[PDB]
C-alpha cells in the first residue's frame, strides 16, 4: 500500500503570496501517477493537475506541479480569494488508488480576540426538562480556540459539544459556537454557569458567567 | 512498460474455434513466462462473462483479458484469423460481431488498462490500415503495429 | 459539457442496502474509468474504487472489497455502488468522477469530472421534528435561537424573512448522543437597536414539514 502524507496541516498566506505544497510517498509512485485537487465547502473536489507537473484543462498559469519518485510538491506562485480552500493529493500509480490527508489554506489576517457572550437556558427549553447552555465567541482569528465550561467552580468534561464556522469571506474570521448539556435536575443544583475562553488575541483568559 | 514481439503476433488457420484462439495467442505469453500457467482459462471464463468484441467498420475486433493479479509481466497478442470467427459484442449486445483480429492484453495495472483501449481505438479507427493487416505477413503486421504504437506512445506525452 | 449526476440524499437503517446511481449526460464513459470517492465527516478523501464501463472490469480498494460492489451499464451512460449491511461507519458523502481526458480524448488517469455527491445516512433515528429555543440579548448585542433535537439533516436557518444578512453566523449541526442533530445561528446587532425592531428566526426543516418563525427579544 501506498501512503501519502501532506505537509503542512494548514498553509496560513495572504493574497500574493506563493504557496507551496509537499506532498511525500511511502514507496515510488509508478510513472509518476499523481493528482492534486481542489476542494472547496460545497463543492465537488476540482482536478488542477495530473501526473507529475501536467496540468488540467481551464487551471490558470498559477498552478504548477513538480516532483518525482517519493517527493512531489504543487505551487501556486500568485494567491487569489479563489484559491483558498483544502487540497488533496492522489496517486494512482499503485494497484490502488489512495488520497492524502489534505492541506488547507485560509486567508491570514491580523489576530484579533473574540467577542465572547453566555446564552442561559430559556424559559420554554426549561419547560421541557433539559437545559443547554451556550457559549459563542464571534469575529476571532486564528481558528485555534479554547472553551472551558465550569458549573460552580467545576471543571466540566464529556457533557459539551462545540461547532466552528467557515472562514468568513469578508473578514477572514472564524466564529465558534459550544453548547453544554444538563438534565433539568442537575441545572437546578448550582448557580454559577461560566465558560472561559483562551485565545492568542486575548492578553488573559476572559471568562463570562451567569447566576441563576 | 508493454512487451512486443514478433512471436506473439501469428496468423492463426480457419476452421478454429474461439477457445482454440484463446489458448493458442496465450501460449506464447505462458512460454516466455509473462502470464500464470493457466491464464488462458482464466480469460476464457472472463470471455465468457464479458465479451471483448468490437465492431468497427473494415473488420472486427476482440479485447480478450483478465483480471490484473493473473498477469505478471504486461504483454499484448496478436491475432490474425483467415475466415471470420463469431465474437459477442462487447457492453452487451443481441447480434454477433464478425471479429477478423484479436488484440489479447495481459497487463498488470489496472490504471494502464484505459490507456490501451484507447491505442487500440485509434489503430483500429483507420480504415485502410485494418483492412491492409489481412494481406500483410506476420514480420509486415509487426513492424506497423510496432510503429503505430510507437507513434501513439510519443503523442499521449 | 460532460457532467455526472447522482441520485438523491439518502437516509437508511443500520443493516440496510444501499444502490447509488451515477448518469453521464455528456458523453459515453465507456472508454474511460469511473471512480467512487467518499467523504466522512470531518475527513478527507478516501478511493473506494472505480470500474471500466466496456470491459466491465472493477477495483476495488482492499478496505472496501467485501461490503461494495460497483457496475455500470453502457446503453443508458449510468454506474451504480452497491453496499450491502450498511453501517454507522458508512455515513458519509459519496462521489463518482469520471477520468479525465487530455488533448484528442487520451486518458490521463486521474478523475477530470465529478459528480455533485450524494449524501448518504446512517441512522437507527426516525424523522423529527426540532424544537426552537431562543438566545435572548443582555453597543453591540448578540442574540440568537437554537435548533435542537431533529432528525435528519439539513435545517435552514434565516432571519426576518431574509431581510437581515450581516453579521449573521450558523453553525454546522453537531450528532448528539441520543442521535439527533442540534443547531445553533446567532447574529450581532446593536444594542440600541434591540428595543426598535423584532429579529424573528425562520426555522425550516423540509424532512418533517416544519416551519417555525421565532421572536428574539430580551429576557
Amino acid at each position: 500500500e501506498i501512503v501519502l502524507t501532506q505537509s503542512p496541516d494548514t498553509l496560513s498566506l495572504s493574497p500574493g503570496e506563493r504557496a507551496s505544497l509537499s506532498c511525500r510517498a511511502s514507496q515510488n509512485v509508478r510513472n509518476s501517477n499523481l493528482a492534486w485537487y481542489q476542494h472547496k465547502p460545497g463543492q465537488p473536489p476540482r482536478l488542477l493537475i495530473y501526473g507529475a507537473s501536467s496540468r488540467a484543462s481551464g487551471i490558470p498559469g498559477r498552478f504548477s506541479g513538480s516532483g518525482s519518485g517519493t517527493d512531489f510538491t504543487l505551487t501556486i506562485s500568485r494567491l487569489e480569494p479563489e484559491d483558498f480552500a483544502v487540497y488533496y493529493c492522489q496517486q494512482y500509480g499503485g494497484s490502488f488508488g489512495t488520497f492524502g490527508q489534505g492541506t488547507k489554506v485560509e486567508f491570514r489576517r491580523t489576530v484579533a480576540a473574540p467577542s465572547v457572550f453566555i446564552f442561559p437556558p430559556s424559559d420554554e427549553q426549561l419547560k421541557s426538562g433539559t437545559a443547554s447552555v451556550v457559549c459563542l465567541l464571534n469575529n476571532f482569528y486564528p481558528r485555534e480556540a479554547k472553551v472551558q465550561w465550569k458549573v460552580d467552580n467545576a471543571l466540566q468534561s464529556g457533557n459539551s459539544q462545540e461547532s466552528v464556522t467557515e472562514q468568513d469571506s469578508k473578514d477572514s474570521t472564524y466564529s465558534l459556537s459550544s453548547t453544554l448539556t444538563l438534565s433539568k435536575a442537575d441545572y437546578e443544583k448550582h448557580k454559577v454557569y461560566a465558560c472561559e475562553v483562551t485565545h492568542q488575541g486575548l492578553s488573559s483568559p476572559v471568562t463570562k458567567s451567569f447566576n441563576r | 512498460g508493454i512487451h512486443f514481439r514478433r512471436h506473439y503476433v501469428r496468423h492463426l488457420p480457419k476452421e478454429v474455434s474461439q477457445n482454440d484462439i484463446i489458448k493458442a495467442l496465450a501460449s506464447p505469453l505462458i512460454n516466455d513466462g509473462m502470464v500464470v500457467s493457466d491464464f488462458a482459462d482464466h480469460v476464457i471464463t472472463r470471455e465468457q462473462n464479458f465479451p471483448t468484441g468490437l465492431p468497427v467498420e473494415p473488420v472486427g475486433v476482440a479485447i480478450p483479458h483478465t483480471d490484473s493479479k493473473y498477469v505478471r509481466q504486461n504483454a499484448i497478442s496478436v491475432g490474425i484469423l483467415a475466415e471470420p470467427v463469431n465474437f459477442e459484442d462487447a457492453g452487451g449486445e443481441p447480434d454477433p460481431v464478425p471479429v477478423r483480429v484479436v488484440f489479447m492484453l495481459a497487463l498488470g495495472n489496472w490504471f494502464d488498462i484505459t490507456k490501451w483501449l484507447w491505442y487500440i481505438k485509434a489503430v483500429i479507427q483507420d480504415e485502410d490500415f485494418m483492412q491492409q493487416l489481412l494481406v500483410m505477413n506476420d514480420d509486415e503486421i509487426y513492424q506497423s503495429i510496432y510503429t503505430r504504437i510507437s507513434e501513439l506512445e510519443v503523442l499521449f506525452q | 459539457q460532460v457532467q455526472l449526476v447522482q441520485s438523491g440524499p439518502e437516509v437508511k437503517k443500520p443493516g440496510s442496502s444501499l444502490k447509488v446511481s451515477c448518469k453521464a449526460s455528456g458523453g459515453s464513459f465507456s472508454t474511460y474509468t469511473l471512480s467512487w470517492v467518499r467523504q466522512t465527516p470531518g475527513q478527507g478523501l478516501e478511493w473506494m474504487g472505480g470500474i471500466i464501463p466496456l470491459l466491465g472490469l472493477p477495483n476495488y480498494a482492499p478496505k472496501f472489497q467485501g461490503r461494495v460492489t460497483f457496475s455500470a451499464d453502457t446503453s443508458t451512460n449510468t454506474a451504480y455502488m452497491e453496499m450491502s449491511r450498511l453501517r454507522f461507519e458508512d455515513t458519509a458523502v459519496y462521489f463518482c468522477a469520471r477520468e479525465g481526458a487530455g488533448w484528442f480524448g487520451k486518458p490521463v488517469g486521474a478523475m477530470g469530472y465529478w459528480g455533485q455527491g450524494t449524501t448518504v445516512t446512517v441512522s437507527s433515528a426516525s424523522t423529527k421534528g426540532p424544537s426552537v429555543f431562543p438566545l435572548a440579548p443582555s453597543g453591540t448585542a448578540a442574540l440568537g435561537c437554537l435548533v435542537k433535537d431533529y432528525f435528519p439533516e439539513p435545517v435552514t436557518v434565516s432571519w426576518n424573512s431574509g431581510a437581515l444578512t450581516s453579521g449573521v453566523h450558523t453553525f454546522p449541526a453537531v450528532l448528539q448522543s441520543s442521535g439527533l442533530y442540534s443547531l445553533s445561528s446567532v447574529v450581532t446587532v446593536p444594542s440600541s437597536s434591540l428595543g426598535t425592531q423584532t429579529y424573528i428566526c425562520n426555522v425550516n426543516h423540509k424532512p418533517s414539514n416544519t416551519k417555525v418563525d421565532k421572536k428574539v427579544e430580551p429576557k
